[PDB]
């Protein structure tokens, strides 16, 4: 099987950075090395994200999508940098304004044709294509619009392979950007329209789960994104690893969506103990589950807690006792049997892989379809409408070719998608 | 409120002897009994029941209706062989063997020249297919997709959908033979019509108060759902068998919720396919619907008609 | 004479290389030997790849190792319909090709994983294409049905209320091992908290050893599969008997192994040792057939089956006077040389058909509905080639499974 990841805009870029970064080392390949894997597993099924051309040369199989120079070019500047095929830089050097109308409609739109042309170069790679994974920011051009088109088209293309989308959901406490809701609730609704698997993290959600859950004082960029970049590749990459019960993206598809809106998960990894100290190892398993079900440490910024769930993913990689995970995950399901929705008799889809994050015994990947997220759609339609309802910083999308009935769209949208959620 | 009424087709002499045989026994007007089965629901059409018997009941009420400015749904379904082709349509001219949208079209233009003094009638007709979940426009077939818009109140219509205007009744005929003849229908034996592509038929009735200027706009949607069928296996055909069973299958779950929310339950699943964007006017604010199950005897028919039992069934019980 | 086996979901066939394991085990043939009569069906390229990796690794023929390097899907529809069907041609040519080469066989022993995407779909067909195939034959299909409470899969009825319909009418009896209710027997029987999946796999594997491997194999009182399906099923409903084993001591802590006949039969009726979350709640025994194996005295038997059958808390059927099919080997069992299998000298493998089974029955068609009644995963099978038929009317199916192991 295999994949082709898509690092649209800067954010998805920056991202793209960590989760090549990782991915990478969790397959032995330097720079422009080979594989070194400290292992031989770590390359019966590479291939999933890369391509064979000289014989120590496997290629990240990804595209990098954005209309500013100067990010790609500190992405290609760097470390891992040189390992991309310059092909893959789809870049536009036009001016990436920050705007969803500019990104989708104006500059974009134009970029797309010479994007697609290599989407389709490395979907015919060879042997059989499952789906594409997508990092992007819903707060800026190049995220929302550009990348949320990619996929609109990418849809068109295959409506057979899958579509996982990994958005950073404008945080809530504080906007990195002002006009955030509008570039938002624009790309959230092409979501619930194309891609069929959405990952939200929140910039927030992560420094206080990056602070607290790692006495980490200084969480930089790198390291947020480092660690959502930790659970994409729990998610992907390690289910095509073997596995007593092994799942893949379909699996963890067909067992998370109930209704075909798409929804948004949220993902949350296991062992996340600060360095020194912290290496309790308490890990034997109920630790993993005490973790992961916990509020804090997830991903998200609602919390689980505030709503039920319709399905939970527990993808599970290192050795354990199909029976002491099996076995937790049902206790689990009692002592909160309130929020767990109950016409799903087993919510949780327990997966189970066996070698675990290089360096760590035992880890588990979450990935929770709950209705609580509709608190956070809510917030995003929220922050619109109060602005929407003054046009705010509308002549920047209008001017840019838009419609003053494209924005009441979505939001309707995205807005009836907090509806439905609440049905359940 | 939705009613379900089952329509089953009469077999003709020729496959009396075949080999299709009857299997629906009928008590009284309203149950139909198969195998295992003590009460159907609201109302079960004999194969002794008229094509004029049928649209009395489910059509002539929603029509009356759409003429004071509401909206009315018809939907149709039923496999291949069902009776569906006769029901709807029929012979285009025939004076009783003709269907709902021949009727319709007839009713429509006794009332215009006759009441019309204060009323200036626009009837437009617009014809559209949803095929791969893409809407196609049926008077330019070149047309692949066509998109929706939302309206005044954030209600969502079919943006540039071809309408055209229909004075008499030929003019509504000759819409039906253009959009039929580019229809994906299976190359079958000449006899079936293997319908993979659902169809959707709007009357628009507009009139206008030329008094005052007061436009009223009632919606009757003719929706024929093709329908989930009983066919063979997949997975090594290329046929249009594994596209069709995409689509039906779609548009059919998407049917049992919206059954069910009619008959009770939060609102849900609107916006989610085209098919549910174009009925969005018929569904939820004051409308009426009428589903028209077919099903004739040969055995396999058995199967469809369950599913529109089902449809019905579920929600009243 | 012989038994071909067909084993099916990555389940299927980590059960297939345990039970496949304890085979040479006991016949003497180590890696690199003979050639198996089986072969292993998987839409996961991946777990397949682990008899093609690791251990019994050439024991195998490329050829009797099918994958489809696709997809999986833990959903029923794609795995029979859409994707499985691809593969099964390929699928059956083995065992058309398997079944010629051979000598007056007897039948295919199944191995599937009841709720999976491989295990349960696609098996629906294979075990479809068979019954037609080979009528004149038998078709046990030994499975592993989920787990009462500590299902996996979210969907897991779907898929098994999917493989029931479709296989119903085309096995011949089907045995049942119930996950869950086996790790009781981890804990509560043989003391461990750390039990691998490939724990429960050298269980079965064991319990299947004594159905086939020793069967087939000469002894004092030889029981062919035929013979288990006229003396097992009352009725055309692929009826599903349960399996239980009887010295499941540990090989460590306690040790009173020599637990005389008298001990180890008694030792299989107790709720607690059965391999299935069926705990005998009311449901009458309609037929047992107590496989032993080792040293055991025919009378040693004829006597403490005698003392069984006047226990009457053990209730059998009314329309059965004698439902007792006594299946007696020579060669004891054979344990894993350092797994955790006690290892004596006498074993029962009783199976049977129970009307306990109404229970677990009811129970997981209840789970069904819950999901069905809101559609939950439905758009994951209708997009995959099924249709409200499909579910509505293989719910049907089971409902008149329910009435039947409740009637009979
Ligand atoms: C001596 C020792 O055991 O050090 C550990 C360590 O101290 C801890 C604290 C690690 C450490 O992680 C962090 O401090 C961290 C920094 C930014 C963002 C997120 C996390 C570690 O850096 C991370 C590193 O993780 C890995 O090696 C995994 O394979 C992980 N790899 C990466 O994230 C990665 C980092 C840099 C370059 C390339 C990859 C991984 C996880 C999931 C999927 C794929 C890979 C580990 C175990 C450790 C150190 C090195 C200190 C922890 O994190 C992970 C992801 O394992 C933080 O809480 C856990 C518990 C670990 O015990
Ligand atoms: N006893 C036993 N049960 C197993 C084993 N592997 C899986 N199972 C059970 O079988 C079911 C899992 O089926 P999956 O592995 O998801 O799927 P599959 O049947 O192999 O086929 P796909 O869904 O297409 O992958 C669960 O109920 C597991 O508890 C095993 O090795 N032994
Ligand atoms: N009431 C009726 N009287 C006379 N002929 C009828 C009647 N109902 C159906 N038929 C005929 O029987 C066949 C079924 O017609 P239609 O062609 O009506 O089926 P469906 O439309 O049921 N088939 P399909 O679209 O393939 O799924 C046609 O040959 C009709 O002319
Ligand atoms: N986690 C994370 N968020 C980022 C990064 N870069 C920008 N963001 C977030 O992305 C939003 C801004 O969008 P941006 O990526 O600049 O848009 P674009 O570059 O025009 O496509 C803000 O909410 C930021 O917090 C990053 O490297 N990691
Ligand atoms: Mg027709
Ligand atoms: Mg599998």
């Amino acid at each position: 099987r295999e994949i082709v990841h898509i690092q649209a805009g800067q954010c998805g870029n920056q991202i793209g950075a960590k989760f090549w970064e990782v991915i990478s080392d969790e397959h032995g390949i330097d720079p422009t090395g080979s594989y070194h894997g400290d292992s031989d597993l770590q390359l019966e099924r590479i291939n999933v994200y890369y391509n064979e051309a000289a014989g120590n040369k496997y290629v990240p199989r990804a595209i990098l999508v954005d209309l500013e120079p100067g990010t790609m070019d500190s992405v290609r500047s760097g470390p891992f940098g040189q390992i991309f095929r310059p092909d893959n830089f789809v870049f536009g050097q036009s001016g990436a304004g920050n705007n969803w109308a500019k990104g989708h409609y104006t500059e974009g739109a134009e970029l797309v044709d010479s994007v697609l042309d290599v989407v389709r170069k490395e979907s015919e790679s060879c042997d059989c294509l499952q789906g594409f994974q997508l990092t992007h920011s819903l707060g800026g051009g190049t995220g929302s619009g550009m990348g949320t088109l990619l996929i609109s088209k990418i849809r068109e293309e295959y409506p057979d392979r899958i579509m996982n989308t990994f958005s950073v959901v404008p945080s809530p406490k504080v906007s990195d950007t002002v006009v955030e809701p509008y570039n938002a609730t624009l790309s959230v609704h092409q979501l619930v329209e194309n891609t069929d698997e959405t990952y939200c993290i929140d910039n927030e959600a992560l420094y206080d789960i990056c602070f607290r859950t790692l006495k980490l004082t200084t969480p930089t960029y790198g390291d947020l994104n480092h660690l959502v970049s930790a659970t994409m590749s729990g998610v992907t990459t390690c289910l095509r690893f073997p596995g007593q019960l092994n799942a893949d993206l379909r699996k963890l598809a067909v067992n998370m969506v109930p209704f075909p809106r798409l929804h948004f998960f949220m993902p949350g990894f296991a062992p996340l103990t600060s360095r020194g100290s912290q290496q309790y190892r308490a890990l034997t398993v109920p630790e993993l589950t005490q973790q992961m079900f916990d509020a804090k440490n997830m991903m998200a910024a609602c919390d689980p807690r505030h709503g039920r769930y319709l399905t939970v993913a527990a993808v599970f990689r290192g050795r354990m006792s199909m029976k002491e995970v099996d076995e937790q995950m049902l206790n689990v399901q009692n002592k909160n049997s309130s929020y767990f929705v109950e016409w799903i008799p087993n919510n949780v889809k327990t997966a189970v892989c066996d070698i675990p994050p290089r360096g760590l015994k035992m880890s588990a990947t979450f990935i929770g379809n709950s209705t609580a997220i509709q608190e956070l759609f809510k917030r995003i339609s929220e922050q619109f409408t109060a602005m929407f309802r003054r046009k705010a910083f509308l002549h920047w999308y209008t001017g840019e070719g838009m419609d003053e009935m494209e924005f009441t769209e979505a939001e309707s949208n995205m807005n009836d998608l907090v509806s439905e959620y609440q049905q359940y | 409120n939705i009613k379900v009424m089952c329509r089953f087709r009469p077999l003709n002499e020729a496959e009396i002897l075949r080999g299709d045989k009857f299997i629906p026994k009928f008590k009284g007007e309203e149950t139909v009994v198969i195998q295992g089965k003590p009460y159907v629901f609201d109302r079960v059409l004999p194969p002794n029941t008229t094509q004029e018997q049928v649209y009395n009941a489910c059509a002539k009420q929603i029509v009356k209706d759409v003429l004071e400015g509401y909206n009315g749904t018809i939907f149709a379904y039923g496999q291949t062989s069902s009776g569906k082709t006769h029901t709807m349509e029929g012979k285009l001219h025939d004076p009783q063997l003709m269907g709902i949208i021949p009727r319709i079209a007839h009713d429509i233009f006794d009332h215009i020249y006759s009441m019309d003094e204060n009323l200036e009638f626009a009837i437009k007709v617009s014809y559209f297919e949803i095929y791969l979940d893409k809407i196609r426009d049926l008077l330019d077939v070149s047309k692949t997709n066509l998109a929706v818009h939302e309206d005044k109140n954030r209600v969502p219509y079919v943006k540039g959908c071809t309408e055209r205007f229909v004075s008499s009744p030929e003019e509504v005929m000759d819409v039906i033979d253009e959009g039929k003849s580019n229809r994906h229908v299976a190359v079958t034996n000449m006899n079936e019509h293997s319908s993979r592509s659902h169809s959707i038929f709007l009357i628009n009735i507009k009139q206008e108060n030329v008094e005052t200027e007061k436009k009223l706009s009632g919606k009757l949607y003719l929706v024929d759902l093709a329908g989930s069928e009983k066919v063979s296996k997949t997975g090594a055909e290329g046929a249009v068998l594994d596209e069709a069973k995409n689509i039906n299958k779609s548009l059919s779950a998407l049917g049992n919720v919206i059954s069910a929310l009619a008959e009770g339950t939060t609102h849900v699943p609107y916006r989610d396919s085209k098919m549910t964007r174009i009925l969005q006017d018929s569904l939820g604010g004051n409308c009426r619907t009428t589903i028209v199950i077919c099903c004739s005897p040969s055995v396999f028919n058995e199967a469809e008609t369950k599913s529109t039992l089902m449809f019905g069934q579920r929600a009243k019980s | 004479r012989e038994c071909i086996s067909i084993h099916v979901g990555q389940a299927g066939v980590q059960i297939g290389n345990a039970c496949w394991e304890l085979y040479c085990l006991e016949h003497g043939i180590q890696p690199d030997g003979h050639v198996p009569r089986a072969v292993f069906v998987d839409l996961e390229p991946t777990v397949i790849d682990e008899v093609r990796t690791g251990t019994y690794r050439q024991l195998f023929h490329p050829e009797q190792l099918i994958t489809g390097k696709e997809d999986a899907a833990n959903n029923y529809a794609r795995g029979h319909y859409t994707i499985g069907k691809e593969i099964i041609d390929l699928v059956l040519d083995r065992i058309r090709k398997l079944a010629d080469q051979c000598t007056g066989l007897q039948g295919f022993s199944v191995f599937h994983s009841f709720g999976g995407g491989t295990g349960s779909g696609f098996t629906s067909l294979l075990m479809e294409r068979l019954s037609v195939d080979y009528g004149k034959k038998s078709k046990l299909e030994f499975s592993i049905y989920p787990a009462p409470q500590v299902s996996t899969a979210v969907v897991e009825p779907y898929n098994s209320i999917l493989t029931t319909h479709t296989t119903l009418e085309h096995s011949d009896c089907a045995f049942m091992v119930d996950n869950e209710a086996i790790y009781d027997i981890c804990r509560r029987n043989l003391d461990i908290e750390r039990p691998t999946y490939t724990n429960l796999n050298r269980l079965i594997g064991q319990i299947v050893s004594s159905i086939t491997a020793s069967l087939r194999f000469d002894g004092a009182l030889n029981v062919d599969l035929t013979e288990f399906q006229t003396n097992l099923v009352p009725y055309p409903r692929g009826h599903f008997p349960l399996a239980t084993y009887a010295p499941v001591i540990s090989a460590e802590k306690a040790y009173h192994e020599q637990l005389s006949v008298a001990e180890i039969t008694n030792a299989c009726f107790e709720p607690a040792n059965q391999m299935v979350k069926c705990d005998p709640r009311h449901g009458k025994y309609m037929a047992c057939c107590l496989l032993y194996r080792g040293d055991v005295v025919p009378k040693d038997v004829n006597a403490a089956i005698a003392t069984i059958k006047t226990k009457r808390t053990i209730q059998f059927v009314d329309w059965c006077p004698t439902g007792f099919k006594v299946g007696i080997n020579y060669e004891p069992p054979t344990v894993v040389p350092g797994g955790d299998l006690a290892k004596v000298q006498r074993a029962v493998c009783m199976l049977s058909n129970t009307t306990a089974i109404a229970e677990a029955w009811a129970r997981l068609d209840h789970k069904f509905d819950l999901m069905y009644a809101k559609r939950a995963f439905v758009h994951w099978y209708v997009g995959e080639g099924m249709e409200e038929g499909e579910f509505s009317e293989a719910r049907e199916d089971m409902a008149a499974l329910e009435k039947d192991y409740e009637e009979v």
